[PDB]
């Protein structure tokens, strides 16, 4: 848009942050990923939000930073640096998310 | 939600997705066009018309600020029918109607829509059909182009 | 309380590295092990025959859905004829498998077929136990046909949830197969009596009838395995056989994809019909999704408007649903030839090709009934403990320059062992076997400046 | 300026005809040089993987979408599903594809390998250099991932136009592929190190670890090249072979077929992406395609109405996307099993099937990665200056008439050399190049009319 300012600004809208989840049946416990959003947009509670509530994964992420990846940034996934064939639960790239 | 959207109490393990945060909200921009603004100049200068003589302005379609307008006299009355005086200032209309005339302050009790005076006999008097108001106020030194 | 997932790497397995070398000689890596191991893999090749009575699944013969469907009664006509294409095709297959299943000629079979090894895959004669594992593990909803309708109606357990009695109500109908699981169990007796064997020529005429261990004898010179290997080690390649087939009763779990994909299929034919069923509760902005209920409620003028609604939504679940169902036909029918395929290949002959078959060369394979399909089993060959050796391209009589010999189905490699007085020994190629250098492993050929100059004593020539 | 059109017959190309001929001999056709020669192709074996917020395409959240679309919301579970099983297939072909890649041993890659062949497919120790060039010629929008989110956002370019980073608008996410290239490459670093031995038996298990000039040689004994020949030649053939390899820097054009293919298939992810975002400005006879639009213009008994129309036809647009899809998994997954075949047989392997690979015997080929497949290329050998010689089925004793003998894997010809004393000479089936008949060249064979009557001398029998 031309202000009537002189000044032209422009719009990009907005977006928003797609979002998935690690489900562990085995151990019935669980991750997340938001996608490639980067852990500078990420905080301890949400002030936008998708849910009501994110508490299920404060169960253990009260006590933990967000952890960047490859893919992006991620909470509870513990930096192990272990090499594994197939975790079964591959997040693509070299990524991977052990059990 | 993964539960649901599979029907059950035990889903299989896997990745899933999962909506989307919706983000958030700002305080709202807006532009649109301003300073039309109601003419009101004509009352800072030359002499002011006896009362039987009271000279209009009829303002549509503008913007105002009435309460501004009125701090160029010192006001000494503030009287309004079927109105407050509060709030005309603040009340948006199709119209805005100005009357000005000089008037002494002496004259003040005869000043009413419903006055027994003289003033409201037969120099001046407002219609009942619309809100209508009756100011009395006074020159400051620093109006030099007004004149009496 | 568990701990939390670990993010890790994906580790990357890397190769045995060999070293490229120069000159006239060269590394050779040798397995010096191996164990008989075992893949598996379903072939789907048919999807289950249904028909839809195109009146029944509108209306139940009420009289306004009966005259008003009169005006589309061809799109009916169209929907049968359709379905009744595609269940022509998949009876089509069928015998078009069955054409190549069978033998001119086949050995009987009787207990203790197959000698030492333990062949736990005949028949309890009876269909396979083997068939009746994957039968019993299959989750699939009890079978129609007999009793069928009685299995519906009140004469029978109040705990049925089969949607087989739903066939009932739905106008639905499911076509028994072709093939006949009698005749079925003859088709796949009749492979395993064309054992023993693949060899002996193209075998496309003549009949070996021969023991099966002989013909696994053969196979393994076939990869290069040396005949006194196999000699000295019969009784442990019956063992490690046995162990491998023994694993066979792990092979049901959902981390066997085979075997998952077996429960696919079944779940896939079940969904189609639960798809259709679940729509006959849905209204389609229709005041009620039954018809006698909007008929008993409605003045005639506007009834057939909520009638028409509800007509118009039911026609189009049924031209989706033939939709599908022809595509689904369609991937069977190339699937079907899949199979055909390695019948007439990975069964019928050993092969050389890696691809097709279970990764470990090629010994034999066997084929049992799965429901819709084929499944399939490898024996393979799986090599251990690489070492890596000296060898040469050739060998030459350095008195005569024209002498030269290259090993037959092997390697020339220099010799480790203590019995061989020559400075060099034979081996297999899929095994470490060194042996004596003999005019039965070798053959003559053009000489080449990297062949070796033998200064003394070669038996292939003496001279 | 140009002229007009031309109106032209289509040339047919007419085979060189060769003669029958009557009796006991006949004319031979045989090429007197060659050049060698590439050709390539690419398989898809993938398709781009996407999911979608199944609200958020919908809506943006606005409080009557959050309420009306409830009704429809058995809708998306069922969107869902659909696309993260179609999402598990593609991981699934990845991991069989790779499993079938690796090799239990390989050479080490070195600068300088495969000796005077140039071999600029090797890596920059890496990707190969040949690699980039692809990619540098692929038209495809920046991914996503790192940085990701952060150059979709307002921090960047004003300019900036990917619909890569209007996804996060849309709510359509694309998910990352299963492997990291780096690993993608390591897989093909393998397959080059799993050259040589390429015969050598069927190679199953044991590794030669030669030089690749070798196993070159090799390859073209198996045509019949004489070793001879090959030997005299040897830096003509890898001066020829490597103008051929050489072409590879012009076959990244538009008239390429591969390249085209390759340029369509991400086209083709694109198209799909931009179907969906074109019908999100698509009013259904909405008042207006924005739901904000109507909440502003419309009183909420007439707001719901137009709600309910916009939302039924964006269901519908991506209950269409989903089938679409479904289709395109499929078959990317057939073309990862052909794409496997050749892997197990045209790359590992040299092979006699003719058919598959570029039209010239077949000789060694290379796979190397591509967006979304896999990319091929093949050597292949052709023939030239072709001449016509005189030839006969076979040559053996008049004076000894149940001795007789035939050629291996050649012919006899009569001879036109002026080295050769003996009135027949032999030469190889891929190359003309005449020589002394000798036992090497011949076998036994039982006699025959059409063999030439030899009063004279012949060495194989001498008597």
């Amino acid at each position: 848009y031309y202000s009537d300012d002189g000044n032209y600004y422009c719009l990009r809208a907005c977006v928003s942050v797609p979002v998935s989840v690690i489900y562990d049946k085995e151990t019935k416990t669980h991750a997340t990923l938001f996608g490639s959003v980067a852990c500078e947009h990420i905080s301890s509670t949400m002030s936008q939000y998708s849910r009501s509530t994110r508490s299920m994964l404060k169960r253990r992420d009260s006590t933990y930073g967000p952890l960047q990846t490859p893919v992006g940034c991620v909470l509870g996934l513990v930096n192990s640096s272990l090499f594994v064939e197939d975790c079964k639960l591959p997040l693509g790239q070299s990524l991977c998310a052990l059990p | 939600q993964l539960h649901c959207s599979y029907e059950s109490f035990d889903v299989e393990s896997g990745v899933y997705s999962v909506s989307s945060f919706e983000a958030k909200p700002s305080g709202s921009v807006v532009e649109q066009a301003e300073g039309v603004e109601c003419d009101f100049s004509p009352l800072l200068s030359g002499t002011p018309p006896q009362v039987y003589n009271f000279k209009r302005l009829v303002f549509t379609n503008c913007n105002y600020n009435l309460t501004k307008l009125l701090s160029l006299f010192s006001v000494n009355d503030f009287t309004c029918s079927q109105i407050s005086p509060a709030a005309i200032a603040s009340n948006c209309y199709s119209s805005l109607i100005l009357d000005y005339f000089s008037y002494p302050l002496s004259m003040k009790s005869d000043l009413s829509v419903s006055s027994a005076g003289p003033i409201s006999q037969f120099n001046y008097k407002q219609s009942f059909s619309n809100p209508t108001c009756l100011i009395l106020a006074t020159v400051p030194h620093n109006l030099t182009t007004i004149t009496k | 309380v568990p701990g939390e997932m670990r993010l890790a790497s994906i580790a990357f397995n890397h190769p045995i590295q060999v070293d490229q070398l120069n000159s006239s000689y060269f590394k050779l890596s040798i397995p010096t092990n191996f164990s008989f191991g075992v893949t598996q893999e379903y072939i789907q090749t048919t999807i289950q025959k249904v028909t839809v009575d195109c009146k029944q699944y509108v209306c139940n013969g009420f009289q306004k859905c009966e005259q008003l469907l009169r005006e589309y009664g061809q799109f009916c006509s169209k929907i049968n004829q359709a379905l009744h294409g595609a269940n022509l095709r998949q009876d089509d297959s069928v015998r078009n498998l069955f054409a190549s299943v069978k033998s001119s000629q086949s050995s009987p079979i009787i207990p203790g077929f197959g000698g030492d090894f333990n062949l736990t895959l005949l028949e309890p004669v009876a269909r396979s136990a083997i068939e009746d594992l994957l039968f019993d593990k299959v989750t699939i909803a009890d079978p129609g046909y007999m009793q069928g309708y009685d299995d519906c109606m009140q004469q029978g357990p109040a705990s049925a949830r089969d949607l087989i009695c739903a066939q009932y109500v739905a106008g639905y109908k499911v076509l028994p197969p072709l093939m006949d699981v009698n005749m079925e169990a003859a088709y796949t007796s009749s492979l395993l009596g064309s054992i023993a064997g693949v060899g002996w020529t193209a075998g496309l005429s003549s009949f070996a009838a021969i023991p099966f261990a002989q013909s696994i004898f053969y196979r393994l010179n076939g990869v290069g395995i040396t005949q006194q290997v196999l000699s000295e080690n019969q009784k442990l390649i019956a063992n490690k056989f046995n162990q491998a087939l023994g694993a066979m009763q792990t092979g049901f779990t959902t981390t066997n994809e085979a075997f998952h994909k077996v429960q696919d299929a079944v779940n896939n034919n079940a969904q189609a019909l639960s798809k259709l069923a679940s729509e006959l509760s849905n209204t389609f902005g229709a005041i009620s999704a039954s018809i006698g209920d909007i008929i008993q409620r409605l003045d005639p003028p506007e009834q057939d408007a909520q009638i028409d609604r509800l007509i118009n939504g039911r026609l189009t679940t049924l031209n989706a649903f033939v939709a599908q169902q022809l595509v689904r036909s369609e991937s069977a029918a190339l699937s079907a030839q899949l199979a055909k395929d390695k019948v007439n290949e990975c069964v019928k002959a050993q092969s050389k090709r890696s691809g097709f078959c279970g990764q470990g060369t090629h010994i034999v394979s066997f084929v049992v009934n799965a429901p819709n399909g084929l499944y399939f089993m490898h024996v393979g060959y799986y090599p251990s403990n690489h070492i890596e050796v000296v060898s040469a391209y050739g060998l030459c009589d350095a008195a005569n320059p024209t002498n030269c010999i290259a090993p037959v189905n092997g390697y020339f490699i220099k010799t480790n062992n203590t019995r061989i007085v020559d400075e060099w020994s034979y081996t297999g190629s899929s095994f470490y076997a060194p042996e004596p250098i003999t005019s039965l492993n070798t053959k003559y050929v053009a000489p080449q400046v990297t062949y070796q100059n033998i200064s003394t004593n070669l038996p292939p020539p003496l001279l």
